[PDB]
RNA sequence: AUUUGUGGGUGGUGGUGCAU
């Protein structure tokens, strides 16, 4: 139940946005903002066949007038979606530019983009391409030190997984602060990729790869001091059983030159 | 005809796409003259309105908590670290060669000095002004103080000997050599002002204007 | 109650040669 006005009115601008390349934006899309149904107005206005650089500026409008709860749901819902299906179905799995502006727009502002999308997606199962352009567009725009540990005891705390590992990687090339708990939740990850000799689940006994020894390697060349005597003879203990061929002096140096906090 | 029926391929494909491009910017300049209004009408009459978040919330508490930097970078070879010197001292050295072709008064802190004792108050200062640093006009006007209070020490006394004149005084040199490194343009001035100084006091009297501190100011700049 | 003052990363949302 709506009315013809307002669906003509939102068929017409889902329509402008869709077939505009530059220009000004339509006073009833810089309005939407500042109303009430904007979820409704923007699925009768199609916002999935609207233009990217539209949904971009749409995105940072709402960002800077609109709540961050809204915003958060309006980011889920569209971009998610929007950026999961350009991966899916590009020519050659390309993101688009503009979409990645709103992506950085939305990790600049991430009070709304992790609870939106960072979980979202792991929960979605975001591909190999995918993992990797979400972890080049984070360390691309980083968040500030309270965002950045959220993400990291969110990605840490969820399981081992692909796209969930290549964000760790990520989040230990942006060497962001590892607290004691966030050290702990580390060291309880690398016991959990370890095996254990008497109940064990699938990760000690699953293979470890590549991205996730160049994440432990990072993350020994960074958080060495954050890690106790405990702690980094833990780490030496998983990189020796079950850490790489290659990465083990590294690690082994990584962890010796660590100090107890 | 190639360059002609290109010409006219392209401008009438180019006003067409033009056309297009004009009908929605015209389309949308329409959205925000009536139905911008009508859109203020269609939100009054239609109506549309945890766990990780509490992980994220446990996590709030574990970023305000412990932190320790040590984000260490890649390995320098031993060879390349060598190399890169020896190409800095290189580049020196070229350029030596081209060249060969073409804590505010003195009293506020000499006073701060003498009640103290110039065997560490060199490193007193030194922390003082890594102080400062830590908080660069204030590091130019600490060095000022320095160069003139070198002189001024220089002037005042020896009872210090070979062994107690020359620690601090050579803790002074590389002290205004980290200085010197770090600015320039500063103790130029100081030291043109000095000389011009220098001057003035030997047209006044010659021989009535001499000083170790002359001396030794010539010599730290000649190493300088 | 984000922004300024000090430092600093400065290239692959890389093409390509080839093997399988």
């Amino acid at each position: 139940a709506l009315p013809e006005k307002v669906i003509k009115a939102y068929t017409t601008v889902g329509s402008i946005l869709k077939t505009w390349t530059h220009g000004k934006l339509p006073k009833l899309f810089k309005v939407i903002p500042s109303l009430r149904n904007w979820q409704d107005v923007i699925y009768v206005t199609n916002p999935e066949e609207w233009s990217p650089h539209v949904v971009y500026e749409a995105t940072k409008l709402f960002v800077s007038n609109l709540t961050a709860k809204e915003s958060q749901k309006f980011i889920n819902l569209i971009l998610l979606e929007r950026f999961r299906d350009n991966i899916e179905t590009s020519e050659d799995h390309s993101l688009n530019y503009h979409i990645y502006r709103a992506v950085k727009k939305s990790l600049y502002k991430p009070s709304a983009f992790f609870k939106g999308f960072l979980f979202p997606l792991v929960e979605t199962g975001c591909n190999v391409r995918e993992a990797t352009i979400a972890g080049s567009v984070l360390a691309k725009v980083s968040v500030p030190a309270l965002h950045s540990s959220a993400a990291l005891s969110y990605l840490l705390r969820l399981p081992f997984s692909p796209p969930t590992t290549v964000f760790i990687k990520i989040l230990l090339d942006k060497k962001y602060a590892l607290p004691y708990q966030t050290v702990d939740d580390c060291v309880y990850y690398f016991m959990r990729f370890r095996i254990l000799d008497g109940s064990n689940g699938e990760d000690a006994t699953r293979v470890l790869p590549v991205i996730w020894h160049k994440a432990f390697l990072t993350f020994a060349q960074r958080y060495k001091n954050d890690i106790t005597q405990d702690q980094r003879d833990f780490l030496l203990e998983t990189v020796r059983q079950r850490g790489h061929k290659d990465i083990g002096p590294e690690i082994r140096r990584e962890l010796l030159a660590g100090a107890s906090r | 005809k190639k360059t002609k029926a290109e010409v006219m391929k392209e401008v009438i494909a180019k006003s067409k796409f033009y056309k297009q491009e004009r009908q929605k910017a015209q389309g949308i300049m329409e959205d925000q003259i009536d139905n911008l209004d009508d859109n203020f009408e269609d939100v009054m009459s239609e109506l549309m309105m945890t766990d990780l978040d509490k992980e994220y919330d446990i996590k709030v508490k574990e970023l305000q908590l412990d932190k320790r930097a040590a984000p260490s970078d890649r390995t320098k070879t031993e060879e390349e670290k060598n190399a890169e010197a020896e190409e800095k001292k290189r580049e020196l050295e070229q350029q030596r060669l081209d060249r060969m072709n073409g804590r505010t008064h003195d009293a506020l802190l000499d006073q701060v000095k003498k009640l103290d004792l110039d065997d560490h108050p060199k490193i007193v200062k030194n922390i003082i002004k890594a102080y400062q640093p830590k908080l660069k006009e204030k590091l130019g006007k600490f060095t000022a103080v320095l160069l003139r209070h070198i002189i001024f020490l220089s002037n005042q006394n020896y009872l210090k000997n070979v062994q107690s004149f020359k620690r601090t005084q050579n803790a002074l040199i590389s002290i205004l050599k980290s200085l010197s490194e770090k600015y320039n343009r500063e103790l130029s001035e100081e030291c043109r002002d000095y000389i011009n100084e220098m001057q003035a006091r030997y047209k006044k009297n010659h021989f009535d204007a001499l000083s170790n501190g002359d001396l030794v100011f010539f010599s730290i700049i000649g190493i300088l």
